[PDB]
C-alpha cells in the first residue's frame, strides 16, 4: 500500500495553512464548521452552524493534532442574519463574539474589514478542511487552501436556477468530487488580502455540476458595524 | 518519515530551501554563484511564473528567515531537463537562476558536481538531507533533518523494488530492513556521499514507495550522468 | 458546621452536597431540602415540585422582558407508572435560550429532547417524574420564552393503535427516544439545512407548516447511533400492519433498520433500506405478527455530512395487509464506474489538418483527459504552435510538448493557468503534445493553429561574415571575448581560451584564440598571477606550480602580459625561438568542502 505522496507533493494546496491567522475553526467536541476572525471578539461564520455552545479554536495548526499554537475561547454570544431563511439558506452568515479577546500572534491576528465587493477573475483563496484524499469525501487532518477566481453573477445564477440571491457569489467552478473547496460549512473565502465571504451550502460535496455557494460579506457591512455596536 | 536525525546548526550549507507562495516545498544544491539544482517534480508546472518561488540559501529552521546565514533570492529563470518524461518520474533534474550574483560565506557554500568516470559502489553510506517530517501523517518538522543510507545497484534494486523501472538513470540509496528514510515529506533534500572532505553531489532524491518500508529504498535520481548538462549551464 | 468550597449545607445544616446536586432531582438532603420549593427559587413562578397531575408553568417575567437571564427549573411528579403531558402554544423564540425536557431524575438527563426555536406543541413523557429546565445564557430581554400546560394520563390503557399511530404535527406522540443512543431524533418544522439532502416539506401537512422528525441537521463529522423504540404492544389473536412514511435523501445514507425485541431475545428484522432513493416520502408497508409483548425499533447508523434521514405518518392497523398502493423504492442513479478510463485522444495531425482544440474547445473536454497529439511535417521542417486561446487550470492538468524524432523524448514547454503562452519551435519535424489533466477542473482547453516552417525558431543570420552570438547579434570585432556584452544572450564572453593536446580538463597546452586562429602561450612572462588568471578564464581551482615541457607552436605564439584591468594582454609576436610552451597544470575549483559541523560515521 503505497502512500499518495511518493514524491515531495503536497497535493497543490497549503497543508495545514502555514501562516494564516485568518481562519478559526468551531469546535462542540468535533469539526463541523469554520470563521474567519475580524475583529478582537468577532467572527464571521456560516449562519447554520449555531447550536447550544459553541468554542472556537484560533490557529489551530491540524484539527487532530494539538501543535500548541491554537487558543481556545468560549463563545459568548451568537447572531444570525434577521432575513435568514432556514429554507433555501439565503443570507447563510452569523457573528459570533468571543467572551475574551484575541491574542496577536504569528497565527492568530484580525483581518480588515472589506471596503469593496469581489469582482470576476480575482484572485481569492478558500480555506478550509477540504476534502483532500485520493478517492472519496472524508475530512482529513489536513486543511486545504484552494486559488479559485471568483465567477460571474450571470454564472452564478445560471448555476443555481432560483437559489442565487445578490448576496450570493460563485467562486468554485466546473465540477468534480476530488479535492477542492467542498464544504466545511462556513469556509473563509478572501479575495486581494481581504476577507469576502464564507461557504454557505452547494450541490453536495461537489459531486457533480454546480460545486458550491459562498455568502458575501460585503453587503452585510453595515449589519456587521451595528451588531458590534449593539453588542460590544 | 520515521529514521531520520535533526541536523546541525549549519552543518549543510549547500542546502537552498524553497517557497512557493509563502510555503517551504522543495530543497535545491548550490552548484555556482548563480544557480540552484532542484528536482524537477516537485517545481514542475510552476515555472510559467519563476517570480513567486523565492530561494532562501542557509535555511536552517522555519522560525526565522531575515537573519545574515540566510541569503533570499528571487528565482528568474527556470529550466527543466529535457529528458524528464513523468511517466516513469526518471530524469527529474531542473536547474533555477539567483538572480545576478551570489556570495560565498561559512553558512553558504557550493557544491561538487561528479567527476568523469566516477562510479559509486553499491552499499556505499551516503548522507541525505531535506526537512522532512516527523511521520507521514504529521507536521513538517521546523529541524533540517539528516539521514545515513546505503546505496543499493541496480540490478539488485530491481529485484527488491518490481514496481518502478529505475533503471541505470536513478540509484536507489536506503536500508532493506527498512526504519530510517527521508525521501518522502517535503525534504527536497539532496542524496550526498564522502569523497575524503570533498561533499560531492551524489544525486537529487525523488519519489519514494514507503517511508521506513524494508526492502524499498528511496530511489533518487542519479546525477553522475547529468554532470555535464549541468556544467553546461555552470561554464 | 461548615462546607468545603464548591459545595453548600442543607437547611439544617448536617450534610454538605456539591452545588450542581441542588434541585438536580434526587434527592440528597436527608429532610429533601435539596428538592424543596423555597430552597429551590424557580422565580418563574415560586413552584418547583409540582405533585399536582395538571396545571399550567410560564417563564420568567411573563408581562416583562427577561432583561436578567434567570435559569428555572420544575420538576412534575404523578402517581408511579402514569404518564405526564406537557402542552406547549408559544415558542417562538429569538434563541439564546434553551428548554430541556428530561424523563425521570439523576443519570436519565441526557438526551431525553431539546427543543429551541420551535413550539414542541405536546410531548408526553413515560414516567412519574418529569424535569423541565428554561436556561437563559445571556442577558438577552428578546422574548419571556414559553407559557405552557401540563396533565397526566394513563400510560397503558392505550392499545396498540394508538401507540404507534402518529402524524408527528403534535410532538413525537408516545415515542420515547433510546437512551443508548449517540443522539436523538430532532423535530424540524419544514426544509432543513443543507440542502440537497433530506426533506423539503413535511408529509403530513404537504407544505413546510408541518412538523417530522429526522436526523440532527448540525454538521455533524462523526458517525453516530440513533433510534426509536416503541411503546410494549399487547398480542393479538390477528397479525397487524405496520405503514410508515421514510425519506432517505443523501449522498452518505448508510443505513436505516427496524427491528422487534420481544421477551424471547429473538429479532426477525422485515425492513432494511440503505443508499439514496431520492427527495420524495417513500412508503413501507410490512406485516408484523408476534404470540407475546414486542417493541419496534427503527434503528439509523447516521454517518456524516448529506446522510439525512427522515420518519413520518407511522402508524398500525389491526388485520392483514392490503394491497400496496406505492412500489417498491428505486435507487438514485450514479455515474457509471465501467472503465472510465481516459478520453484516448484524437489522432495524428499533418500538414493539411492544422485547426486543433483539445476535445471540443467551446464548452470543455472530458475529465481524465489523456490526449495525445502526433504533429508532422515534412522532412527538414519544424512545427510551430501558437495558442490563439490558453484557458485551462491551475496545478492540476499541464499541456507538454515533447521533442520527437525519437523514443526518448525530449521536453520543450510545460503550459499551464490563465492566460496567453508564448509559442514553442521544435528541433524536428515530429512533435508530441500531451494533454495531462486530472479528473477535476476541465476548463474550455486550447486552440493553436499549429504552423510549420524552416527555421522558425532560428535566430534570423546575417550574410557576409559578420559574426553572430547565440541571439544572432553581428559582434566580428566589437564583442568578440574582450569582457564586454552586448548580445542579449550574454555569449560574446565565449570560452576563446582552452587547453589541447590534454588528457583530462586540468592537462594539456593552453591556446588562446584572438580572433579566429587559436595561438598557443608562450613561457616568456609566465607568473603566478597569470596562472591564477588562466585558472580564472579556464573555470579551473588554485593556480599550483606549472612548468613548461616541450613547444609545439613554432610561429606566433601569443605572449602573456599582466594589466591592472584583470585582463590577461595577449600579444601575437614571435619575440622567441623555439620557446618551451607552458603546460595547464590546475587545481580542482574550490567547491563545497566539508567546513561545517558534518560528521563521517567510521563504519
Ligand atoms: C399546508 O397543508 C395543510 C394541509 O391541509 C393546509 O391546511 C391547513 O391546515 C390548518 C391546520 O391544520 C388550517 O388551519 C385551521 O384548521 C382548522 C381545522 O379544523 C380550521 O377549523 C380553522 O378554521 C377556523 O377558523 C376560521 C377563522 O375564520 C373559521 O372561519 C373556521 O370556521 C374555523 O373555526 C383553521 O383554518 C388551515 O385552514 C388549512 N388550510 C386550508 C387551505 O385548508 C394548509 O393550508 C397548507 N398551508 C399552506 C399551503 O401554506
Ligand atoms: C484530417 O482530419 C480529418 C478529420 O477527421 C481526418 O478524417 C478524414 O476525413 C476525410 C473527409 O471525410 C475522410 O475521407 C473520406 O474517405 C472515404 C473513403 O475512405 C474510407 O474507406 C477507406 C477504405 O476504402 C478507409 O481506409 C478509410 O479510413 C475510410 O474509412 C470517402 O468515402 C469519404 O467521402 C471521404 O472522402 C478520411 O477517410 C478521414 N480519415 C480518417 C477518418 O482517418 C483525416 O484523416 C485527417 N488527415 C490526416 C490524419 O492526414
Ligand atoms: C436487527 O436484527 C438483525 C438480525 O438479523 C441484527 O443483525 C445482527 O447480525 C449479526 C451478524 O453479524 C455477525 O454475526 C456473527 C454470528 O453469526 C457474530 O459472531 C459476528 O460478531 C463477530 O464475530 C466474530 C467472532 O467474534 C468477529 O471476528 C467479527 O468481527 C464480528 O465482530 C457478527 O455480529 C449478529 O451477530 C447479531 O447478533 C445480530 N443482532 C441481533 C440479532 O440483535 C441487527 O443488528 C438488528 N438491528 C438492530 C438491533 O438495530
Ligand atoms: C560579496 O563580496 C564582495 C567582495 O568579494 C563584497 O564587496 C564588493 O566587492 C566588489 C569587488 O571589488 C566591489 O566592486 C568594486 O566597487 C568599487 C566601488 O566601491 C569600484 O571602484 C570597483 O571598480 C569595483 O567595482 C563592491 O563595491 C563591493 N561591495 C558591494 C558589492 O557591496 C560584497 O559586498 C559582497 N556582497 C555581499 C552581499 O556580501
Ligand atoms: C392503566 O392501564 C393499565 C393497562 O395495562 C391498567 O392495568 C391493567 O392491565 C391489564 C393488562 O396487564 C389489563 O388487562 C387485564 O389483565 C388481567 C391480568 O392481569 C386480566 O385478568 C383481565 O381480564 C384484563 O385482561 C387490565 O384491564 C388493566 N386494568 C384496567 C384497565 O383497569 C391500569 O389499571 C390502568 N390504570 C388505572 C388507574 O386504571
Ligand atoms: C404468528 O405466526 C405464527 C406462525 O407459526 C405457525 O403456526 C401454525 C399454527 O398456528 C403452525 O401450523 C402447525 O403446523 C404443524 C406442523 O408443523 C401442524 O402439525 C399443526 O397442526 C399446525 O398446522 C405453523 O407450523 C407455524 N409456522 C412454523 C414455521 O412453524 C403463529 O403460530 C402465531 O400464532 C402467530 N401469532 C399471532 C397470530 O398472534
Ligand atoms: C599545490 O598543491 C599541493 C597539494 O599537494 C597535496 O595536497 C594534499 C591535500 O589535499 C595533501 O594531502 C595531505 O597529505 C598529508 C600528508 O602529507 C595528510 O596528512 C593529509 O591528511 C592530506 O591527505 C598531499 O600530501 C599533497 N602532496 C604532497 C606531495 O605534499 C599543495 O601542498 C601546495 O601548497 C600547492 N601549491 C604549490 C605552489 O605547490
Ligand atoms: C549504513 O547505515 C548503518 C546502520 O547502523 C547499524 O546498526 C546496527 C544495529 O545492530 C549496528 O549493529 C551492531 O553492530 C556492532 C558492530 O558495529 C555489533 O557488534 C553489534 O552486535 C550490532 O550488530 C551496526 O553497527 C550499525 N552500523 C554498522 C554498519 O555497524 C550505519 O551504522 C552504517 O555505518 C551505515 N553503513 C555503513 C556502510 O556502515
Ligand atoms: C491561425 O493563425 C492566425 C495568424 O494570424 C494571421 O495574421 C495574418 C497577418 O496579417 C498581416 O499582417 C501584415 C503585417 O501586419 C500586414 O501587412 C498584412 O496586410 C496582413 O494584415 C493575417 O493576414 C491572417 O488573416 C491571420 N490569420 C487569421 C486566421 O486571421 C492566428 O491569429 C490564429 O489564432 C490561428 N488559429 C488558431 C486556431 O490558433
Ligand atoms: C523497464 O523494465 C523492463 C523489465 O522489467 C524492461 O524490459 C526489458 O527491456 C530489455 C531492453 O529494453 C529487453 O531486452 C528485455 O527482454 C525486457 N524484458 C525483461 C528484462 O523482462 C524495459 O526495457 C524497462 N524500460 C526501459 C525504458 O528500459
Ligand atoms: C533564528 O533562528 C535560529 C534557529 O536556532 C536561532 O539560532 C537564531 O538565534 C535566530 N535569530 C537569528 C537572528 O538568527
Ligand atoms: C383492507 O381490507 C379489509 C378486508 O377487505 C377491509 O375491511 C379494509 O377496509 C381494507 N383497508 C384497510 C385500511 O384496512
Ligand atoms: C595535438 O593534437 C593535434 C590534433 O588536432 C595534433 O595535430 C598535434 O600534433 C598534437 N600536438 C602534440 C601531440 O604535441
Amino acid at each position: 500500500a503505497p502512500f499518495d505522496d511518493d514524491d515531495k507533493i503536497v497535493g497543490g494546496y497549503n497543508c495545514e495553512e502555514n501562516s494564516v491567522p485568518y481562519q478559526v475553526s468551531l469546535n462542540s467536541g468535533y469539526h463541523f464548521c469554520g470563521g474567519s476572525l475580524i475583529n478582537e471578539q468577532w467572527v464571521v461564520s456560516a449562519g447554520h452552524c449555531y447550536k447550544s455552545r459553541i468554542q472556537v479554536r484560533l490557529g489551530e495548526h491540524n484539527i487532530e493534532v494539538l501543535e500548541g499554537n491554537e487558543q481556545f475561547i468560549n463563545a459568548a454570544k451568537i447572531i444570525r442574519h434577521p432575513q435568514y431563511d432556514r429554507k433555501t439558506l439565503n443570507n447563510d452568515i452569523m457573528l459570533i463574539k468571543l467572551s475574551s479577546r484575541a491574542v496577536i500572534n504569528a497565527r492568530v491576528s484580525t483581518i480588515s474589514l472589506p471596503t469593496a465587493p469581489p469582482a470576476t477573475g480575482t484572485k481569492c483563496l478558500i480555506s478550509g478542511w477540504g476534502n483532500t484524499a485520493s478517492s472519496g469525501a472524508d475530512y482529513p487532518d489536513e486543511l486545504q487552501c484552494l486559488d479559485a477566481p471568483v465567477l460571474s453573477q450571470a454564472k452564478c445564477e445560471a448555476s443555481y436556477p432560483g437559489k442565487i440571491t445578490s448576496n450570493m457569489f460563485c467562486v468554485g467552478f466546473l465540477e468534480g468530487g476530488k479535492d477542492s473547496c467542498q464544504g466545511d460549512s462556513g469556509g473563509p473565502v478572501v479575495c486581494n488580502g481581504q476577507l469576502q465571504g464564507v461557504v454557505s451550502w452547494g450541490d453536495g460535496c461537489a459531486q457533480k455540476n454546480k460545486p458550491g455557494v459562498y455568502t458575501k460579506v460585503y453587503n452585510y457591512v453595515k449589519w456587521i458595524k451595528n451588531t458590534i455596536a449593539a453588542n460590544s | 518519515i520515521v529514521g531520520g536525525s535533526n541536523a546541525k546548526e549549519g552543518a549543510w550549507p549547500w542546502v537552498v530551501g524553497l517557497y512557493y507562495g509563502g510555503r517551504l516545498l522543495c530543497g535545491a544544491s548550490l552548484v555556482s554563484s548563480d544557480w540552484l539544482v532542484s528536482a524537477a517534480a516537485c517545481v514542475y508546472g510552476r515555472n510559467l511564473e519563476p517570480s513567486k518561488w523565492t530561494a532562501i540559501l542557509g535555511l536552517h529552521m522555519k522560525s526565522n528567515l531575515t537573519s545574515p546565514q540566510t541569503v533570499p533570492r528571487l528565482i528568474d529563470e527556470i529550466v527543466i531537463n529535457p529528458h524528464y518524461n513523468r511517466r516513469r518520474k526518471d530524469n527529474a533534474i531542473a536547474m533555477m537562476h539567483l538572480e545576478f550574483k551570489v556570495n560565498y560565506t561559512d553558512y553558504i557554500q557550493p557544491i561538487c558536481l561528479p567527476e568523469e568516470n566516477q562510479v559509486f559502489p553499491p552499499g556505499r553510506n551516503c548522507s541525505i538531507a531535506g526537512w522532512g517530517t516527523v511521520v507521514y501523517q504529521g507536521t513538517t518538522a521546523n529541524i533540517l533533518q539528516e539521514a545515513d543510507v546505503p546505496l543499493l545497484s541496480n540490478e539488485r534494486c530491481q529485484q527488491q523494488m518490481p514496481e518502478y523501472n529505475i533503471t541505470e538513470n536513478m540509484i536507489c540509496a536506503g536500508y532493506e530492513e527498512g526504519g530510517i528514510d527521508s525521501c518522502q515529506g517535503d525534504a527536497g533534500g539532496p542524496l550526498m556521499c564522502q569523497e575524503n572532505n570533498r561533499w560531492f553531489l551524489a544525486g537529487v532524491t525523488s519519489f519514494g514507495y514507503k517511508c521506513a518500508l524494508p526492502n524499498r529504498p528511496g530511489v533518487y535520481a542519479r546525477v553522475s550522468r547529468f554532470t555535464e548538462w549541468i556544467q553546461s549551464f555552470l561554464h | 458546621i461548615e462546607c468545603l468550597p464548591g459545595s453548600s449545607p442543607c437547611t439544617d445544616a448536617l450534610t454538605c452536597i456539591k452545588a450542581d446536586l441542588f434541585c438536580d432531582g434526587e434527592v440528597n438532603c436527608p429532610d429533601g431540602s435539596d428538592e424543596d420549593n423555597k430552597m429551590c427559587a424557580t422565580v418563574c413562578d415560586g413552584r418547583f415540585l409540582l405533585t399536582g397531575s395538571s396545571g399550567s408553568f410560564q417563564a420568567t417575567h411573563y408581562p416583562k422582558p427577561s432583561e436578567t437571564s434567570v435559569v428555572c427549573q420544575w420538576i412534575i411528579r404523578v402517581n408511579q407508572g402514569l404518564s405526564i403531558k406537557l402542552s406547549f402554544d408559544d415558542f417562538n423564540t429569538y434563541y439564546t435560550d434553551i428548554l430541556d425536557i428530561y424523563e425521570g431524575v439523576g443519570s436519565s438527563k441526557i438526551l431525553r429532547a431539546s427543543i429551541w426555536e420551535t413550539n414542541p406543541g405536546t410531548i408526553r413523557i413515560f414516567s412519574n417524574q418529569v424535569t423541565a429546565t428554561f436556561l437563559i445564557e445571556s442577558d438577552e430581554s428578546d422574548y419571556v420564552g414559553f407559557n405552557a400546560t401540563y396533565t397526566a394520563f394513563n400510560s397503558s390503557e392505550l392499545n396498540n393503535y394508538e401507540k404507534i399511530n402518529c402524524n408527528f404535527e403534535d410532538g413525537f406522540c408516545f415515542w420515547v427516544q433510546d437512551l443508548n443512543d449517540d443522539n436523538e431524533w430532532e423535530r424540524i418544522q419544514g426544509s432543513t439545512f443543507s440542502p440537497f439532502t433530506g426533506p423539503n416539506f413535511d408529509h403530513t401537512f404537504g407544505n413546510a407548516s408541518g412538523f417530522y422528525i429526522s436526523t440532527p441537521t448540525g454538521p455533524g463529522g462523526r458517525q453516530e447511533r440513533v433510534g426509536l423504540l416503541s411503546l410494549p404492544l399487547d398480542p393479538t389473536l390477528e397479525p397487524a400492519c405496520l405503514s410508515f412514511w421514510y425519506h432517505m435523501y443523501g449522498e452518505n445514507v448508510h443505513k436505516l433498520s427496524i427491528n422487534i425485541s420481544n421477551d424471547q431475545n429473538m429479532e426477525k428484522t422485515v425492513f432494511q433500506k440503505e443508499g439514496n432513493y431520492g427527495d420524495n416520502w417513500n412508503y413501507g408497508q410490512v406485516t408484523l405478527n408476534e404470540t407475546v409483548k414486542f417493541k419496534v425499533a427503527f434503528n439509523a447508523f447516521k454517518n456524516k455530512i448529506l446522510s439525512d434521514i427522515a420518519l413520518d405518518d407511522i402508524s398500525l392497523t389491526y388485520g392483514i395487509c392490503n394491497g400496496s398502493l406505492y412500489p417498491e423504492p428505486t435507487l438514485v442513479p450514479t455515474p457509471p464506474p465501467e472503465l472510465p478510463t481516459d478520453c484516448g485522444g484524437p489522432f495524428e495531425l499533418w500538414e493539411p489538418n492544422t485547426t486543433f482544440s483539445s476535445t471540443n474547445f467551446p464548452n470543455s473536454y472530458p475529465n481524465l483527459a489523456f490526449c495525445v497529439w502526433i504533429l508532422n511535417a515534412q522532412k527538414g521542417k519544424n512545427i510551430q504552435l501558437h495558442f490563439q486561446e490558453f484557458d485551462l487550470e491551475n496545478i492540476n492538468d499541464v499541456v507538454e510538448i515533447r521533442d520527437g524524432e525519437e523514443a526518448d523524448s525530449l521536453l520543450l514547454a510545460v503550459y499551464t493557468g490563465p492566460g496567453p503562452v508564448k509559442d514553442v519551435f521544435s528541433t524536428t519535424n515530429r512533435m508530441t503534445v500531451l494533454l495531462i489533466t486530472a479528473d477535476v477542473l476541465a476548463r474550455g482547453g486550447f486552440k493553436a493553429n499549429f504552423t510549420t516552417g524552416y527555421h522558425l525558431g532560428i535566430p534570423e543570420p546575417c550574410k557576409a561574415d559578420h559574426f553572430q552570438c547565440k541571439n544572432g547579434e553581428c559582434v566580428p570585432l566589437v564583442n568578440l571575448c574582450d569582457g564586454h556584452l552586448h548580445c542579449e544572450d550574454g555569449s560574446d564572453e565565449a570560452d576563446c581560451v582552452r587547453f589541447f593536446n590534454g588528457t583530462t580538463n586540468n592537462n594539456g597546452l593552453v591556446r588562446f584564440r584572438i580572433q579566429s586562429i587559436w595561438h598557443t602561450a608562450c613561457a616568456e612572462n609566465w607568473t603566478t598571477q597569470i596562472s591564477n588568471d588562466v585558472c580564472q578564464l579556464l573555470g579551473l581551482g588554485s593556480g599550483n606550480s606549472s612548468k613548461p615541457i616541450f613547444p609545439t607552436d613554432g610561429g606566433p605564439f601569443v605572449k602573456l602580459n599582466t594589466a591592472p584591468d584583470g585582463h590577461l594582454i595577449l600579444t601575437p609576436s614571435q619575440q622567441c625561438l623555439q620557446d618551451s610552451l607552458i603546460r595547464l597544470q590546475c587545481n580542482h575549483k574550490s567547491c563545497g568542502k566539508k567546513l561545517a559541523a558534518q560528521d563521517i560515521t567510521p563504519k
